């Protein structure tokens, strides 16, 4: 079926659309590489505006019908969950590898022999970037806490952060630590909650170490804080699957109401429930009900007169985090609660923020939980997307940082080591895949060139100039100038890239580059 | 085909035109009615029996439908300056216009580094921001008559506010916290202790 | 009105049999970098804008969405290629391709197709008896049910640190599969019990399931340790007086209220105690602990009871015995129990061990392992499951052929020879049928990257000099025996390939004129 | 250093046309030849 | 690296006690300008309603100081500027000589625009005036009505300061993100 | 980045020139060397 408008390519003519296809794509985000690059307009389908230079983001909205650059996306999306800022730099390092794979078909190498070349020269590379790396932890135990924020620091100099990135910047640190465990370095972004509302300033923004929820309290005469009542354990909350409401079977749903007689009976019933589910939370001691369902009228009304607040309408996925954070337990039934499944939190209380009408709630804990919701202030809607995703980009550069202790220094300086390590080990290794090893160190050039373009300086002349003075000097890392300052050699900035980060980032270059590769036939059907 | 929607990506080439000369020829509607004795220019219709002549730049600029995605982002420029005051939308895209008009000769002829240009600009706007400073005057003039009208200023917005017990106490110590500064008066400058 | 073909005229003649090879061939180019583990992959997009990327050649077929109808027939094919076999679906297809490329000069020269089909039947049915000459299944002959699957699993087990030791390891991943029903061979049930201490040599094979010691508790050396048709009982919670989890808040004010909720959980249990001696089962078996109440029970009545197994083992106690699991202990019934042959406590590891052993019955074993530390052990454990999921497909199908270019250049060799015994068109066509088999080798080597106009040259000379087993080296280019290597494929694959290819290969060429209405 | 420096690649891989050349037109796998000749002239001198 | 910083000092710091509660007070900063309110109320509803309510007045009496204070109008200013931005061209590195340049130029361009409407020669104005304050009379402007160049505080033609900074500003937020661009994405309607 | 645009473009019409340049070359390439294939004009 579909016989017309179908697409068909061979080995002779795909080789070189798939080159060209990817070399668009690339080209896009080059100018927006880097501190100085360009931070673009973009506008989800959901109605969501910002104005942000990453890559995770602008390619996730790039919408095309080129087959080569939808494998780009599709890494992306894998690489967002392990990172998300490294999204530039592997497509740039994957287009790269494409463009020396190019001159290695031209020369008569098979695609699959450039599949291996990349990928023998890759694990050399980690061997020579390792011996040159450093370590932190096992050196300088306070500049472990000084790279940290200056690490968020270089992400946040790009955004209005920068003036009050100094609170930003120990929110991020705190952020990852409270989720994770020091010797299992995991960190899942689901354990984060990246949140942000309309109205004060950055300044203003608080670090939580619970969950959030949006409530007001319900009814505005209940209290807009829970006490610990006089040295209790915690402060207990209530967690229910079950809708607020007299029970009714299953078999039939149905009520008769006769006359007055059956409906004041009736009447009293509902309300005689009402009094016998607020008792069981009486008895189980929790302050504060939290329900998956709305409240009736009447049930606002018992609950305010025992100084019992309530909470409505809660996904199934909040009701999770709650549980782990305060150490609660899921209660299916009305009558199963007791002080043991409760969740036990430091405190309870519904701060105003600033004239925004919302009011909603905060719940901490003093111990480290699993969940920490990381809350965002901002004059406007645009700010607070901006300041979000900014320190999103600076929880993600700090995961990396805890996941190894050993980074390596940045800013251009990487990639050139990287290079002429591999290119001084290419005569050594002869045959074929000479010339892959080769084209492998000429391709880790492109992006000390890149960045030097965005610069302002000679891609040419200060890529050879940091050539010589790592070798004819000393072996050291010396980079290209992202930002301004006086002189070149960024270790003595103290500027330090994550060796798990950059590993990770030429790994899913050469997996992608490969799988390029291995795709010789495009196959796209019409549109019936 | 990338992007799609009615999104699209213009060329690099055609880029730069569109958020210079694009963007001149937004500047362009409000060039010519900068100033009292500025031209007027005509709003028309689909049904051209509703159309208006008028000199205000904000309603000319919001009215008219633009379809170069550069000139949104002079609207948005237009919204920032209408919050700090309702005077001087027209001056502030002029002026944009011609430093972008500049710009294309500091890009085809130039080569300088687009963010140099900017920097290049900051440390130009500092100093004419500097300037401005040592050229100001003030109708502030009898100041021995204009520090006694604040004092009485500061009386009337205590009116309704629980201070108002003291008008003569409290007053003074907002009017010490203005004048004492010989600087900025932003509230960075004062601290607020509640005991 | 009513139209059929909707108005669609086709052409006859010579020229239908050329849109058919065309059809053939643009199925053929699409699968070509398809064929072998190294072979690129083929990106589809279908009309549902889903886009998938995968090898599978019965995956490809289905999404291309095919009208040419006799094109269709290489995609029947191949569907019944991955199901009545599972390999060798895109081989199938670039052979009856390749097979169809090598009929196209035929139709120039004005060969009519019934020698042709006839020239291809002919060629097939000297390659299957050549095949089986080929195929090596031997039991009997200088060889055994096990020392056949020991030496094909040792050159993959060799080059590690048990190949010294290799010698007493590979006899027991043979038994492995052995043990257990050869109709349903699965690489789960192979699951490795680790032993620490002692000697990596002094690893013994067990037919049935084994488990540590979990007793900590004073009376054992009571109950026999040996049995002569023990009926094992499979159990799951709730068996013994105290509960070690999950406990019950009862405030009594009184002693003989005290004792009386202690009477009352003795009798509950006493009456579950007798149940097992109603139903005469002389092994017990659960996940939870066992109490001294129903240890002291079973002792006088010669009933073993273990308690605290783990998951893993439970799950082979079940398979082993032929019974099935309960839930409670108050449901015990006698159709869930099974007996084994032997039972016996093993004192091997200084650690005593309760396992059953010679169980006819066992669907599945379990292997116990020594070493000097578990994490040596556990690299062991590694290197005899790919040792075991090597032979499991070989235990399956014990008819196999040398892979590698191997049978593929003799079946050609032997029919080129055949030719100059057959007078007739047959000679030429039957030298195309062998040239036909040129491609399976040719994509296999430029899809991994060797060179296919060498390597086709050089096979072919090493191949009719001297020994007649030289296949190719998938790792290393070079000449090389593959028979040595123990690079193996099923020769059913093979014979099923020939038939499926050579036959939907001339059914399109059986055709001059064909008339297809369109809708 | 500099723009020159990039030059002296580029010139070292302009003069391999002619043996790239001479293995074309003999028959000889290009790549295959190209790479023998660097692998032999690193230990002799002008021998091959 | 050490002895390289911005340090501050004072001269006195003193422990005092206020509320029952111990306070610092510190004594003789360096080039210090500005002042501590402290409230002292009864509850925290006298503390946080008096606060709010102060910087609503102190916001009042600020926007005095800042509004109507104003600079010569009438080209003056812009020209003014230029002349300070031409000193920046002056000592400046190798490829901002004309980033720099370009802004004065555009400086000029305000009051050569503003003499377009008026119906006069903006080039001989403009260039005359540039002259002028160039060497001395830096108080000079452009003369709309009798079209000549004459002295702005002799004319009374004056314009409000927080309206030149409000345009200065908003042009270089609006320059900032413009000269960014290599490509322009087209925002999705809405 | 902005560089130079070079609105009037000689370099492009050399270019030109080279490719024509590297065509003739290309032609001359397979005559190389004693087994070089020869070329009818």
């Amino acid at each position: 079926k579909d016989q017309g408008n179908k697409k068909r390519q061979h080995g002779l003519e795909a080789k070189k659309s798939h080159i060209l296809a990817a070399r668009s794509v690339a080209s896009i985000i080059k100018t927006s590489l880097g501190p100085r690059g360009l931070d673009k307009i973009l506008i989800s389908p959901d109605g969501e505006i910002t104005i942000t230079n990453d890559g995770a983001t602008i390619l996730s909205q790039m919408e095309l019908d080129n087959e080569i650059a939808k494998l780009l996306v599709q890494l992306s999306k894998s690489q967002d969950d392990e990172i998300g800022d490294g999204t530039t730099g592997v497509v740039v390092l994957a287009s790269a590898l494409l463009d020396q794979a190019l001159e290695l078909i031209q020369k008569g190498i098979h695609p699959i022999k450039i599949a291996n070349g990349f990928d023998e020269a890759a694990k050399l590379a980690i061997s020579k970037l390792e011996e040159t790396c450093d370590d932190i932890s096992a050196s300088n135990d306070e500049l472990f806490r000084d790279f940290l924020l200056r690490a968020a620091k270089t992400s946040l100099g790009s955004k209005i952060v920068s003036k009050d990135h100094d609170r930003f910047a120990e929110m991020a640190v705190e952020a990852v630590i409270n989720v994770m465990d020091k010797d299992r370095k995991d960190v899942d972004f689901d354990l984060i909650k990246m949140q942000g509302r309309v109205g004060g300033s950055i300044s203003d923004s608080k670090l939580i170490n619970g969950v959030i929820l949006d409530k007001d309290f319900s009814h505005p005469q209940m209290p807009k804080c829970v006490l610990p009542k006089e040295g209790s354990d915690g402060v207990k909350l209530a967690i229910l699957t079950c809708p607020f409401e007299p029970p009714k079977p299953k078999t039939k749903h149905k009520l008769d109401i006769s006359s007055v007689e059956e409906y004041q009976k009736l009447q009293t019933y509902e309300q005689d429930k009402f009094k016998e589910m607020i008792d069981d939370v009486k008895k189980a001691g929790a302050d504060v009900v939290i329900c998956q369902w709305g409240f009736d009228d009447e049930a606002n009304h018992l609950l305010l007169q025992n100084d019992l607040p309530a909470v409505r309408w809660v996904g199934g996925q909040e009701l999770e985090h709650i549980a782990i954070s305060t150490n609660g337990r899921i209660v299916p039934r009305f009558q199963d609660l007791s002080k043991d499944k409760l969740g036990t939190c430091s405190r309870i209380y519904e701060q105003e923020f600033g004239t925004t009408k919302d009011r909603m709630l905060i719940i901490e804990q003093s111990k480290e939980t699993k969940t920490v919701t990381c809350f965002v202030r901002g004059s406007n809607k645009m700010i607070v997307d901006e300041a979000e995703r900014a320190l999103h980009d600076s929880l993600c550069v700090v995961r990396n940082l805890v996941k190894d202790s050993r980074v390596v220094y940045g800013g251009g300086a990487a990639e050139v080591t990287m290079s002429l390590a591999v290119s001084e080990e290419a005569d050594k290794q002869r045959g074929i895949d000479q010339y892959a090893f080769r084209g492998f160190a000429q391709a880790l050039d492109t992006i000390p060139m890149t960045l030097a373009e965005n610069s302002g300086l000679d891609p040419i002349g200060t890529l050879s100039t940091l050539k010589s003075k790592q070798l004819k000097e000393k072996i050291s890392n010396i980079g290209v100038d992202c930002l301004g300052y006086g002189s070149n050699d960024m270790k003595e900035l103290f500027v330090v890239d994550p060796f798990i980060g950059k590993k990770q980032q030429i790994l899913l270059a050469t997996q992608l580059c490969r799988m390029i590769l291995k795709i010789d036939n495009v196959i796209i059907s019409g549109k019936d | 085909q990338i992007f799609g929607d009615q999104v699209t990506e213009e060329r690099a080439e055609n880029a730069r035109l569109s958020a210079f000369v694009g963007a001149i020829a937004v500047g362009d509607l409000v060039k010519s009615t900068l100033g009292p004795k500025g031209m007027d220019k005509l709003l028309q219709s689909a049904s051209s029996n509703t159309c208006m002549v008028t000199n205000d730049g904000a309603t000319i600029l919001k009215s008219i439908p633009l379809d170069n995605p550069a000139a949104k982002v002079l609207v948005n420029i237009s919204k920032v300056q209408d919050d700090e005051v309702g005077d001087g939308t027209t001056s502030v895209t002029v002026l944009s216009a011609e430093l972008l008009r500049e710009a294309e000769k500091l890009i085809d002829q130039s080569k300088i580094h687009p963010q140099t240009i900017i920097e290049g600009y900051r440390l130009a706007s500092a100093a004419a921001l500097d300037a401005l400073t040592k050229a100001a005057v003030d109708n502030s003039h009898d100041k021995t008559m204009f520090r006694e009208d604040l004092i009485h200023i500061a009386k009337t917005t205590l009116s309704s506010k629980i201070l108002s017990q003291d008008k003569d106490h409290f007053a003074e110590l907002a009017t010490n916290a203005i004048l004492r500064l010989k600087g900025s008066t932003n509230l960075e400058h004062i601290q607020i202790i509640k005991i | 009105i009513v139209v059929l073909k909707e108005g669609t005229d086709a052409s006859q003649g010579k020229g239908q049999i050329i849109s058919n090879i065309n059809a053939c061939v643009a199925v053929q180019e699409a699968l070509k970098p398809t064929l072998g583990p190294l072979g690129s992959d083929i990106l589809i997009v279908t009309s549902n804008q889903k886009t998938t990327i995968s090898n599978d050649g019965a995956t490809i077929l289905k999404l291309l969405d095919v009208v040419h109808p006799a094109a269709k027939t290489l995609v029947d094919i191949s569907r019944a290629q991955d199901a009545e076999v599972g390999d060798g679906t895109t081989s199938v297809t670039i052979l009856a391709g390749e097979l169809m490329k090598e009929a196209k000069p035929f139709l120039e020269e004005g060969i009519s197709s019934h020698l042709i089909m006839k020239g291809y039947r002919k060629a097939v049915s000297l390659a299957v008896e050549k095949i089986n000459e080929l195929a090596v299944d031997i039991t009997s002959e200088k060889s055994s049910g096990r020392e056949l699957l020991e030496r094909c699993a040792r050159t993959a087990m060799s080059s590690k640190l048990i190949h010294n030791n290799a010698d007493f390891f590979v006899k027991m991943c043979v038994d492995a599969v052995l043990s257990l029903d050869r109709n349903d061979l699965d690489d789960k049930l192979i699951g490795i019990k680790k032993i620490p201490g002692g000697a990596m040599e002094e690893s013994l094979f067990i037919n049935g399931v084994a488990f540590k010691k979990t007793f900590s508790y004073a009376g054992f050396e009571q109950q026999p340790k040996k049995f002569n048709n023990p009926k094992i009982l499979s159990l799951n919670v709730e068996l013994e007086l105290k509960a070690e989890k999950d406990n019950a808040e009862v405030r009594v004010e009184h002693v003989e209220d005290y004792q009386a909720i202690v009477d009352a959980e003795w009798q509950l249990i006493f009456e579950k105690l007798r149940q097992v001696e109603e139903t005469g089962a002389n092994i017990v078996l659960s996940k939870l602990p066992i109490g001294d109440l129903a240890t002291q029970f079973f002792a006088d009545r010669n009933i073993f009871c273990a308690g605290r197994v783990s998951a893993d083992d439970m799950n082979r106690v079940i398979q082993a015995v032929g019974g099935s699991i309960q839930s409670t202990t108050s449901d015990i019934k006698p159709e869930h129990l099974g007996t084994c042959a032997l039972f016996e406590e093993m004192q091997i590891g200084s650690e005593r061990y309760n396992l059953f052993q010679g169980c006819p019955q066992a669907k599945t074993c379990t292997l116990l392992l020594r070493g000097g530390a578990e994490q040596v052990i556990a690299e062991v454990e590694r290197s005899l499951h790919d040792a075991i999921m090597i032979v499991k497909r070989a235990l399956q199908n014990k008819l196999i052929v040398a892979g590698g270019g191997a049978t593929e250049m003799e079946v050609s060799k032997c029919l080129r020879d055949y030719s100059k015994t057959i007078a007739g068109k047959q000679q030429m066509i039957i030298n195309a049928f062998a040239k036909a088999l040129e491609v399976i080798p040719r994509q296999l080597c430029e899809n991994a990257g060797f060179d296919a106009i060498e390597i086709l040259n050089k096979l072919r000379l090493a191949h009719s000099k001297g020994e007649k087993w030289y296949g190719v080296v998938f790792e290393t280019e070079n000449i090389g025996d593959n028979f040595a290597k123990f690079v193996w494929e099923p020769a059913l694959v093979k014979i099923n390939a020939l038939n499926s290819a050579t036959e939907a290969t001339n059914l399109i060429l059986s055709v001059d004129e064909t008339i297809t209405n369109k809708g | 250093e500099g723009v020159q420096a990039f030059i002296w690649q580029e010139f070292a891989s302009a003069l391999e046309v002619i043996p790239t050349t001479l293995a074309e037109n003999a028959g000889l796998n290009s790549i295959k030849v190209v790479t023998e000749l660097r692998s032999k002239h690193e230990n002799g001198e002008l021998n091959d | 690296e050490p002895s390289k910083c911005k340090l501050g000092e004072c001269d006195v710091i003193e422990e005092i006690m206020l509320g029952e509660q111990p306070f610092l007070k510190f004594s003789g900063c360096k080039a210090g300008e500005a002042c501590t309110i402290v409230l002292r109320g009864a509850t925290d509803q006298t503390l946080d309603e008096a606060e709010r309510s102060l910087h609503d007045a102190l916001s009042v009496l600020s926007q005095t100081t800042k509004e109507t204070r104003t600079v010569l109008g009438g080209g003056c200013a812009e020209m003014v500027m230029s002349k300070a931005v031409d000193t920046e061209a002056q000592n400046i590195d190798g490829k901002k000589s004309l980033a720099v340049e370009a802004f004065a130029r555009a400086l000029r361009q305000l009051p050569t625009i503003l003499a377009d409407n008026a119906g006069f020669d903006s080039s001989e104005l403009v260039s005359k005036l540039r002259s002028s304050i160039y060497n001395g009379i830096s108080t000079s402007g452009l003369d709309l009505n009798n079209g000549t160049i004459a002295d702005m505080r002799q004319l009374g033609i004056v314009e409000s300061y927080k309206l030149k900074r409000a345009v200065v500003s908003s042009a270089s937020e609006a320059a900032e993100v413009l000269l960014r661009v290599d490509n322009i994405i087209r925002a999705r309607p809405r | 980045n902005a560089t130079f645009k070079n609105k009037e473009k000689p370099q492009e019409v050399r270019k030109a020139n080279i490719i024509a340049a590297r065509s003739v070359a290309d032609a001359i390439r397979t005559s190389l060397g004693p087994k070089g294939m020869d070329k009818m004009i």
